[PDB]
């Protein structure tokens, strides 16, 4: 009943795309896939039906060519807690934890990245033994994924000068090409692989730095006391 | 040259390829028809004696003629405060004995007058006899490609050349690879289009390699050696 | 008679204002709002609009 619904849930805004709102009534569908996340104060504009936004492009994007409706909504700060899990598993798979921050603050991704199943963010250490300028530390990355390209090369008189890949950082590099972390925007239904982890604090077994996680940002969700949460409902046939 | 195309019989008439013991070494360009303008690291103490010295000018095919129907070099003149270590100030100028007078695909190219108001990012084009990839041989065929310029201090980075580019010196090419010069392309013209007249501005004295991440080409800047060049010129005659 | 549609605020505000059967006249959301209505046509007549 969708008149209880909007009854018993404090209604902000209630519209559609590509379908009518009180035409629901009386009439029948196949499925109802609901998916449901807090909005941000700063992005908020963010989730408009057509927007060149970092969540529209890494943390969720909505179909344009189907009929879906939206729904902002709030809820009260009385007994709600928020849960920031991290889906990458590659990230979590070299000791990725949390991100131990302040309680009604959420967090969103700016810049996703994809990578595939050889990749390491590790280098042999038999191979940075001989350098002397800019050495990177290594470690012992475990079998099935290669270790960190670098190449020794003297340029005038320097011997030992090794030079790897994701030079500085995977963000804003100067050969894209060279690095396997490559810039990805998420589709319809599915979520971002990967948030970029810097090669320079990586590395027993190769434990990167927590702070070297770059991507992502945090920001607060408190509106008239209240928080604000985005509905999309998408009806199947 | 990597990337390029083989250059059309067109008209560059600004590349003259110096030859000695009838084998390929080095080229450059003329501003003047009494001078040759080339590099100044294969003119060392064991290249002495530049009685033994060949000139090809307006020759694609570097097949024509067997230790005969060339220009014989005069007097070679180095700069004074050249320096082996670090490469600097690598300009020679080398007079011919021939009149050398202007026919079909003759004609020479203006120095630049000091206030250019050059851009940051200016594209240009280079040409040499170089290898093909990597380590290879002198190309039979004349080739070019485009590169463009980047600015001194963004090629003084810690991650590509960690503060080793003399004033006197500047960058081009790219920063992803696959465009750059190889072993044999001393010198080459580096000319860019304004103004609808060329202008020679660079003059190649060393590099890391070629079609390499983070090694862009290094050029020399003979706007600071003009006076140097007006110097000689007047002291010549 | 003009258009009837209400508004919620006004002086520089939201102003979600809403009308009658909009857009789609035979896809309608409701079609009991607005007096243009589909009826069917008789025997010897034609269709009026």
């Amino acid at each position: 009943n969708l008149s209880t619904l909007l009854r018993l849930v404090h209604v902000d805004s209630f519209s559609c795309n590509n379908l009518d709102k009180s035409k629901i009534f009386g009439s029948c569908f196949n499925s109802i896939t609901v998916d449901k996340f807090a909005i941000p104060n700063r992005r908020r504009d963010d989730l408009q039906l057509g927007s060149s936004g970092f969540l529209q492009s890494s943390n969720y994007k909505i179909d344009i060519s189907s009929s879906s409706c939206q729904l902002y909504y709030s809820l009260p700060l009385v007994n709600v807690t928020i849960n920031n899990f991290n889906p990458s598993s590659w990230n979590r798979r070299y000791g990725f934890g949390s991100f131990n921050l302040s309680s009604y603050d959420v967090v969103y991704s700016d810049h996703c990245f994809s990578v595939n199943s050889d990749f390491c963010p590790c280098a042999d250490p038999s191979v940075v033994n001989s350098c002397a300028k800019s050495k990177p530390p290594s470690a012992i990355c475990p079998a099935g994924t290669k270790y960190r390209h670098c190449d020794l090369d003297t340029t005038l008189y320097v011997k030992n000068w090794c030079r790897c890949s994701c030079l500085p950082d995977p963000i804003s590099t100067y050969s894209p090409n060279t690095c396997p972390q490559k810039k990805v925007v998420v589709g319809i239904g599915e979520h971002c692989p990967g948030l970029g982890i810097n090669e320079e604090k990586c590395g027993s077994s190769c434990f990167c730095s927590p702070d070297a996680f770059l991507g992502w940002s945090f920001d607060s969700c408190i509106s008239n006391n209240r928080c604000n949460i985005f509905s999309n409902f998408i009806f199947n046939g | 040259i990597v990337g390029g195309e083989s250059a059309l019989p067109g008209a560059w008439p600004w590349q003259v390829s110096l030859h000695v013991q009838n084998v390929h070494v080095c080229g450059g360009s003329i501003i003047t028809p009494e001078w040759i303008v080339t590099a100044a690291h294969c003119v060392e103490k064991p290249l002495n004696n530049p009685w033994h010295w060949t000139a090809f000018a307006g020759i694609l095919r570097q097949s024509f003629m067997f230790y005969g129907a060339g220009y014989q070099v005069e007097k070679v003149i180095s700069h004074p405060n050249y320096d082996s270590k670090t490469k600097n100030n690598d300009i020679a100028l080398m007079k011919l004995q021939k009149p050398l007078t202007f026919n079909d695909l003759v004609k020479p190219v203006c120095l630049p007058n000091p206030g250019m108001m050059l851009q940051p990012e200016q594209l240009c084009w280079i040409s040499g006899w170089g290898a093909t990839e990597e380590k290879g041989k002198t190309s039979e065929v004349l080739n070019a490609a485009k590169v463009l310029l980047i600015e001194t201090q963004r090629c003084n980075s810690r991650y590509v050349y960690d503060n080793l580019i003399t004033p006197a010196m500047i960058c081009a090419g790219f920063l992803q690879g696959n465009v750059d010069s190889c072993q044999g392309d001393s010198g080459g013209p580096l000319v860019t289009s304004k103004n609808n007249i060329w202008w020679l501005i660079g003059d190649t004295s060393w590099g890391s390699g070629c079609a390499k991440a983070y090694r862009p080409g290094v050029y020399g800047n003979v706007m600071v050696f003009t006076d140097w060049i007006y110097r000689q010129m007047r002291a010549d005659g």
